[PDB]
């Protein structure tokens, strides 16, 4: 009754995730205890994919940031997918850090995620849906590790016995926000469709917001074309206008990549790593969301403290928080200008810095502890 | 068997026991906290992953005990903290996860 199980190993939790007409639960290993992550999808699908998918992460397997299956099959009703347990994904980590990402934490980011787009790469494979919704934190020590899930749409670029590449096509069906311009073209998807997604999700992260989101049309038609419109015709410099040079230079390339040709992840990643050493950044392993978590939990129980010894604020509260943790690590927090067209040098990026040091929050008697918290 | 119906009723009497039956003076486990976020999981896979005894954290010591050990007194969790630091991945400072006095 109060005890369902799966592959006659695992036992059913609480429900974590919901994912579109299948849904995520956290499970426990009945012999070691060990937490899993359970997906399930009913086999009365228009369109089933965690087979398939149970074929590639099987495949991938022995990879960093591969999700390692635990176990595939079928359970009653379910097609029953268990892999080991993975923290929230980014776009619920951008939530949390309420839709903007720091300078930093954006170009950690990317340097992981070029290493997991090219291990895919490695393997034969593209994966043709990136968005932030398909890259997980891991839980307990994997917790700085970016994990890749739902290969659902990933597709084999090239054989295996020669390297030789997909043939060029069109007409190709048409996630339209992060697309690749010739994924609206219906040309086939290629590595430089890849990596051009996630170009438009590291953008997404810095201004919390791209040129073809929030665009208005009485036809509903005319709303998905006026998308297409935007894409191609917004220039690489407006596109990351208020954005480091290495951000267009990264979208500039990219979009220069041919069909078929191998790009330079290497380059991809000196780029982003030659600017965090401008920008003073330091291999701490620090993210936005690690930073206010503690901030946030280190705030709340001095509530205990001065207790024995005695949805609106949310927006309002989040804010005296984040404001605390940027003066607590003023170096590691450098945000996007919205007013800026211009791209800002390191200097004007690193002038933040000073003005974190020299920040001061509504707490008073709270903040003498943060004081004396040094 | 695993059926819809056995997955609702065994989700009905989680969150039930996840909305007044977790007893603890911890901050980022009362009800309060649970009320400031839509997205569950930034609070039971995020804000969890903290340990308030720097030994379990929180999804072990108060989840655990109140949600799955009452429903199953032989409901096993391991602790994750406990766990090596594997070689491919990236360094995790355990330190984030400590909450200081
Ligand atoms: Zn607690």
């Amino acid at each position: 009754a109060m005890d369902l199980r799966v592959g006659r190993k695992f036992r059913i939790g609480r429900k974590i995730g919901s994912g579109s007409f299948g849904d995520i639960y956290h499970g426990t290993n009945l012999i070691s205890g060990e937490e899993v992550a359970i997906r399930l999808e009913s086999i009365r699908s228009r369109h089933p994919q965690l087979d398939y998918e149970s074929r590639v992460y099987r495949y991938l397997s022995g990879g960093v940031g591969i999700p390692f299956i635990r176990w595939f099959g079928r359970e009653g009703e379910y097609n029953a997918m268990v892999i080991d347990l993975l923290g929230p994904s980014l776009e619920d980590l951008f939530n949390y850090c309420h839709r903007r990402f720091s300078f930093k934490t954006v170009i950690m980011l990317a340097l992981q995620m070029f290493c997991r787009i090219q291990y895919i790469h490695g393997r034969s494979f593209i994966h043709r849906d990136i968005k932030p919704d398909n890259f997980l934190m891991g839980v307990g020590r994997r917790g700085s590790t970016v994990h890749v899930i739902d290969f659902g749409l990933s597709k084999k670029y090239r054989d295996f016995n020669t390297h030789r590449h997909i043939p060029y096509r069109e007409n190709k069906s048409l996630t339209a926000r992060y697309a690749s311009v010739n994924t609206h073209l219906g040309i086939e998807q290629s590595r430089r469709d890849d990596l051009e997604s996630l170009g438009y999700v590291l953008i997404y992260f810095c201004k919390g917001s791209l040129p073809w989101q929030g665009l208005k049309a009485t036809t509903k038609k005319q709303k998905y074309d006026r998308i297409m419109e935007k894409k191609l015709n917004v220039s690489v410099e407006t596109l990351c206008s208020g954005l480091p040079l290495e951000f267009q230079e990264y979208m500039a390339y990219c979009k220069n990549l041919k069909f078929d040709e191998k790009p330079d992840y290497l380059f991809l990643a000196r780029l982003f790593k030659d600017l965090s050493i401008k920008l003073e950044y330091h291999n701490d392993h620090l993210f936005d969301w690690t930073m206010l978590r503690y901030t946030k939990a280190m705030v709340e129980k001095q509530r205990d403290l001065l207790i024995e010894k005695g949805t609106d604020n949310k927006s309002e509260t989040f804010n005296k928080i984040k404001l605390l943790a940027m003066k607590k690590f003023p170096t590691h927090f450098h945000y996007y200008k919205n007013e800026d067209k211009h791209n800002p040098s390191p200097e004007e990026i690193k002038q933040q810095t000073i003005l974190n040091n020299n920040a001061a929050s509504s707490l008073p008697e709270e903040l003498l502890n943060a004081l004396d918290k040094g | 068997c695993l059926t819809r119906s056995n997955l609702k009723k065994l989700q009905e009497k989680i969150f039930d026991r996840e909305l007044n039956d977790i007893a603890c003076d911890h901050c980022l486990c009362s009800t309060e906290n649970r009320r400031d976020i839509k997205y569950s999981r930034l609070w039971f896979l995020f804000e969890l992953e903290m340990s308030e005894n720097w030994n379990e954290n929180l999804r072990l010591s108060c989840y655990n005990k109140y949600v799955y050990s009452a429903i199953d007194e032989s409901w096993k969790m391991e602790n994750i903290l406990l766990k090596e630091q594997e070689k491919h991945y990236e360094y995790f400072p355990i330190g984030q996860l400590l909450i200081p006095n």
